[PDB]
RNA sequence: GAAAUUGUUGAAAGGGAAGGGCAUUUGAUCAGACA
RNA sequence: AGAACUGGCGAUGCGGGAUGAACCGAACGUAGAGUUAAGGUGCCGGAAUACACGCUCAUCAGACACCACAAAAGGUGUUAG
RNA sequence: GCCCUGAAAAUGGAUGGCGCUCAAGCGUGUUACCUAUACUCUACCGUCAGGGUUGAUAUGAUGCCCUGACGAGUAGGCAGGCGUGGAGGUCAGUGACGAAGCCUAGACCGUAAGGUCGGGUCGAACGGCCUCUAGUGCAGAUCUUGGUGGUAGUAGCAAAUA
RNA sequence: UUGGCGGAAAGGCCUUGGGUGCUUGCUGGCGAAUUGCAAUGUCAUUUUGCGUGGGGAUAAAUCAUUUGUAUACGACUUAGA
């Protein structure tokens, strides 16, 4: 259960990869804005990849909902994870990288009592 | 072609090929090397996929060595199994 | 609506006859054109085996064994004719020409096979009255294709054959015939009759 | 035919031939 | 504090739905369905058999039966839109279907009184389908399309 | 150490290595390929013959204006040589593999090459001396080989595992049916 | 009987396209014996299945089939417009379709 | 103990490029949820 | 060739002209549906081997721009005046 | 008016190709039909503009709500952000039950800069936020240093009798 | 099973006889349901094969040696129980 919520449409599911990111390692994929006066990438020549503009943007009454529903919220501790007490539908605890395994079984036990969602209960846990 | 005109060759081909391409996918699905169903009970669908967890289980169960378990992640391994069988021992 | 068309070549215009076949190859359609030599051409002979000497000047200058290839046969005059109205370099265009079987003459198992006409390339209907034509044959024959006089053979032989088989069917349609029309009198027969049949 | 050997022979040559779909002559 | 909280915060509350305006109003059915006429099943278990149609149940579905003495198909409901209503009528008005509803169907082998009431109107539906020549033998064969049928010249 | 990819029984199965090798690497990569997957003995027999010239190493990848031969023949190909130090360093790590064989009680006859692998190991920079005054490199490509023999053990796989069968309404509908009708 | 066909046959033509655009979202389906575009109305609303096999043993069955309805007409010569849940494969380019009867205007 | 580069294994493609865009087939793989 | 003005390109994609600085069309966010422009509808290629009135047969027709050139003429080709 | 001749060389080729001849050519009429990032309608994004909002039993007033129109872009202008080393403050932040780093067709958020998580590896430190500061972001400069390929098991190892 | 015809790519066509089914040419009796209102709702053969029980069959090629009618190397042409 969460928050109700419309269907999440993504208007670009696809990743905007850089232009030549695939023709060379030393160019990698994060997006750059194509900058040459003479780039077909840049003037926008049919065939050729999409760049981002603010036309892709996501509704704003979904724009940071996981498929589940939620905002994800990054906890580290139990005093970071009781701050979503009061807002149990609109938002999903997320349990840092670093937490050890032993804070993170007392995450859960304190989301569990809560009700909070984790986004990774299964984590380090090798129970 | 232009020697064979009346011969199917692409259509030929095709059809070899995906004759041959799904005997070779059941030949790899009756030796399981394919991954169960999700249904299955030796699916790991929503729980974590360790290289190293399975084969400490494989070992305690108890070849493949591409996937090796090292000693020192053995060792750490049983650590924290130590450290959960703890936790379950002070749960009940 | 058949599983394969066998469109009997005589009569009809190359490039009329090649862009209905081509358009049902691609439509996922199995043609095969029989009697590929009896196929018809518009304007005067001469005329058309001066068109066919210009395609036969082409040829790769260094190597003219990797230029464009003068097949001879009637059927694969038609067959170019019929490759240049299909993407034959993709994938789709190869796999609609390999639904195309052209053939001189009637080789078996077409022969015991009904034949079909494509009206609206038959150079009776399409043609107009004393304008010349070009029979396939002919301009094969004139250009190389070296197997005319065998097809002849083996068309009047199967000719003969075929006409022994028509006799026999309209003996028995004679037969089938007389039965109908000495039951096209029953009370069954008048209540067809009453349901258009 | 000719004999059981060419009958055989010829049998599984257009069989192949069917099944492989590389006829000159049939589909 | 691996992320700040943020300043704002969404209100807990579900809002309520708005009035909607979209009033239940009755189905309208085609001029070729009417009780009586002897419908082509078009899908489902029974795909191709003629079947007669009986009544107009709430649901929104068609109340048929083969007769099952006939063809096998028993008292069942058929979508409207997955059948052809062919031209042949039979006077369904031997038949008390007053009984059938959509609670009657509802199914949470054969429970008897589906039985007895598949007997009580089949035996009825005989009546009429015997009285016309070959009512009974065109119901008893399957609908399908030949070679050459076009569905948008044919009649039924 | 480490070895390469690995995927058989450990204790049913022996290992060799040779690092920081001084022989071609290329020719070697050439003869190791040639007995991948062979029996152990015949592998070893294949070596000595290759020595011996009555048969010839595939040359598969690294064969630019190699010369053809008529032993390549048995393998499909056309060109073949004989690269004797790669075949005697082979030929010394196969050895020393059916040595540790038989220190594990193995079955030296049902032994096969199940993984024998070579790359390349750190260059020998020598360098070399050219017209005008100029320095070129003369290097050495040496070799790192390593191999993991295995008993051809007997154990065949028939009649898996099924997978359950996720039957919609109308399917059960239809198996009930089918069954009903006539088994 | 020997026939227990409930659906027409049909061709897949092509995508809608220009001559240097295709657009995959919409298919040119052939349907046999209909000749003109007031035939064509007849089919439109109509269910198509591109019923195609496979190897897996997928949920009970070998046996794959696409789903799509009968948007619009085409041409003048009886070509319909097409759309399916799933854009038909390139590769069925000549492949047969089917178009049920349902849902019913008869 | 990165990348370039390489060996082996598994999968796949290949009729004088390779790569990239949109869409979908197929194979492999994989996340989430309880009126 | 000079002057004066106005448009196009620069900085600019997209549809069409097979192709493309100078042509025809075209108010560039992300999509859906419909309708179109210019150009087209034998096949390649989405779309009538549509309807209709004539003309034309070219032993290398034409599909093409035209108060453009070769171009003024020559012809027992055909048609209408 | 249409047709023919009305010159023009040199690899084999071009109404785009096939081919077309009561045309699939030419002139014209009538329609139907295909199709753009254009037009109409709707949704979503962003900008701009015009209204409204201290009302508290509610939070953030550069916030919220309603309404409409718009959206190409080099130099350049303005604005908002993402990332990195070090500093002040804070989370009595994370960490040997594993910090950082690295690998990963495993996942998620963002239009994007990027951010987050899972697994493997590792073995001792490192983050969020508010600020401060700068030796702060690379695809190029025949860039610098290092490493590595194809070429390629190729050229070659044939002067001075053996 | 009888006989005949078909060599273009015949691999099909026709015909003799018995044997066993079916027959909706016509009239009867019973079954069908619950696939729950649709989901191709799978109905061919396509072959390979672990096997299931009856038949028939009992070679070569290459390397190595050799030849020189050949040859850069492969290849070619010979000879050898």
């Amino acid at each position: 259960a969460s928050l109700p919520h419309p269907k999440i449409v993504k208007k670009h599911t696809k990743k905007f990869k850089r232009h030549h990111s695939d023709r060379y390692h030393r160019v990698a994929e994060n997006w750059r804005k194509q900058k040459g006066i003479d780039s077909v990438v840049r003037r926008r020549f049919r065939g050729n990849i999409s760049q981002p503009k603010i036309g892709y943007g996501s509704n704003k009454k979904t724009k940071f909902l996981s498929p589940s529903g939620h905002k994800t919220f990054l906890v580290a501790n139990v005093k970071d994870l009781e701050t979503l007490t009061m807002h149990t539908k609109t938002y999903a605890a997320e349990i840092a990288h670093n937490i050890s395994a032993k804070n993170r079984v007392v995450i859960l036990a304190r989301a569990k009592a809560l009700g909070i969602k984790v986004t990774n209960p299964k984590g380090r846990l090798a129970l | 072609s232009k020697n064979s005109i009346n011969r199917p060759k692409l259509t030929s081909n095709l059809h070899h090929k995906v004759h041959s391409l799904n005997k070779k996918r059941a030949q790899r699905e009756r030796a399981g090397l394919l991954k169960p169903a999700r249904s299955s009970v030796n699916s790991k669908s929503g729980e974590i996929k360790s290289v190293a967890l399975d084969l400490y289980f494989q070992n305690k169960k108890n070849s493949i060595t591409t996937r090796t378990l090292s000693k020192k992640r053995a060792k750490k391994i049983e650590r924290n199994l130590k450290y959960a069988t703890q936790r379950k021992l002070l749960v009940d | 609506v058949e599983p394969v068309v066998v469109i009997d070549g005589k009569g009809h215009l190359v490039g009329r006859l090649a862009s209905v076949v081509a358009k049902q190859l691609l439509n996922g359609q199995k043609i095969v054109v029989v009697r590929a030599e009896e196929l018809n051409i518009s304007g005067e002979f001469f005329r058309n085996k001066l068109k066919y000497h210009d395609f036969l000047r082409k040829a790769t200058a260094f190597n003219k064994t990797r230029g464009p290839f003068h097949f001879r046969a009637p059927s694969r005059i038609f067959y170019k004719a019929l490759r240049g109205m299909v993407s034959h370099k993709t994938a789709r265009g190869k796999a609609a020409l390999e639904r195309l079987k052209v053939f001189e003459g009637i080789p078996p198992p077409y022969d015991k096979k009904k034949r079909v006409v494509v009206p609206q390339a038959l150079r009776v209907l399409r043609l107009k009255p004393g304008r010349k034509y070009t029979t396939l044959g002919k301009l094969s024959t004139s250009v190389g294709w070296k197997y005319e006089d065998v097809v002849a053979k083996l068309e009047a032989k199967r000719k003969v054959s075929s006409a022994e088989y028509y006799a026999k069917k309209r003996a028995f349609t004679k037969k089938v015939a007389s039965a109908n029309a000495t039951a096209a009198e029953s009370d069954v027969a008048k209540q067809l009759a009453a349901l258009g049949y | 035919w000719r004999d059981g050997r060419h009958h055989t022979y010829k049998k599984a040559k257009l069989m192949k031939q069917s099944k492989k779909k590389t006829s000159f002559t049939r589909f | 504090s691996a992320q700040k909280a943020p300043k704002w915060y969404p209100s807990e509350d579900v809002a309520a739905l708005k009035k909607t305006r979209k009033a239940a109003r009755p189905q309208k059915l085609r001029a070729s369905l009417v009780p009586g006429t002897v419908l082509i099943l078009l899908a489902g278990r029974f795909r191709g058999k003629r079947v007669v149609y009986l009544k107009h149940l709430e649901d929104n579905t068609l109340l048929i039966s083969g007769p099952f003495k006939v063809n096998g198909v028993p008292l069942r409901r058929v979508n409207a839109r997955y059948v052809i209503a062919t031209s042949t009528k039979v006077s369904v008005e031997g038949v008390n279907v007053e009984k059938f509803n959509v609670e009657y169907f509802a199914k949470e082998e054969i429970k008897a009184e589906r039985v007895e009431d598949q007997k009580v109107v089949d035996k009825a539906l005989i009546a009429e389908i015997k009285k016309t020549p070959l009512l009974k033998q065109y119901l008893s064969a399957s609908f399908s399309l030949k070679n050459g049928d076009k569905p948008h010249m044919l009649k039924f | 150490a480490r070895y390469g990819a690995t995927s058989t029984n450990p204790a049913k199965s022996a290992s060799a290595r040779g690092s920081y090798l001084r022989v071609s690497f290329k020719n070697t990569r050439e003869t190791a390929q040639a007995i991948n997957g062979w029996e152990l003995t015949k592998a070893q027999k294949y070596l000595e013959q290759v020595l011996d010239h009555q048969r010839a190493i595939p040359f598969r990848r690294f064969n630019s204006s190699i010369g053809r031969t008529a032993q390549g023949k048995e393998f499909g190909v056309t060109k073949a040589r004989w690269p004797a130090k790669s075949v005697k360093f082979v030929q010394g790590l196969l050895q020393n593999a059916a040595a540790n064989a038989e220190a594990k009680g193995l079955d030296a006859t049902k032994l096969y090459v199940s993984h024998i692998q070579v790359n390349q190991a750190p260059k020998q920079r020598r360098r070399t001396y050219r017209a005008h005054g100029r320095i070129n490199k003369y290097e050495s490509s040496p070799s790192h080989i390593e191999l993991v023999v295995t008993e051809k053990e007997e154990a065949v796989a028939k009649a898996a595992e099924k997978k359950v069968v996720r039957l919609t309404s109308r399917q059960r509908g239809r198996i009930a049916a089918q069954k009903r009708i006539a088994a | 009987a020997e026939s227990h066909r409930l659906y027409v046959k049909g061709k897949h033509l092509s995508y809608q396209r220009s001559k240097r655009v295709n657009n995959p979202n919409v298919s040119l389906i052939k349907i046999e014996g209909v000749a003109t575009p007031q035939d064509a109305q007849f089919y439109l609303g109509k269910r198509i299945a591109y019923v195609y096999r496979a190897s897996k043993e997928v949920r009970g069955s070998k046996i794959r089939v696409m789903w799509g309805k009968v948007t619009r007409t085409h041409g003048n010569s009886g070509v319909v417009r097409a759309t399916f849940r799933n854009n038909l494969p390139a590769k069925t380019f000549g492949a047969s379709v089917r178009i049920f009867l349902y849902p019913s205007n008869i």
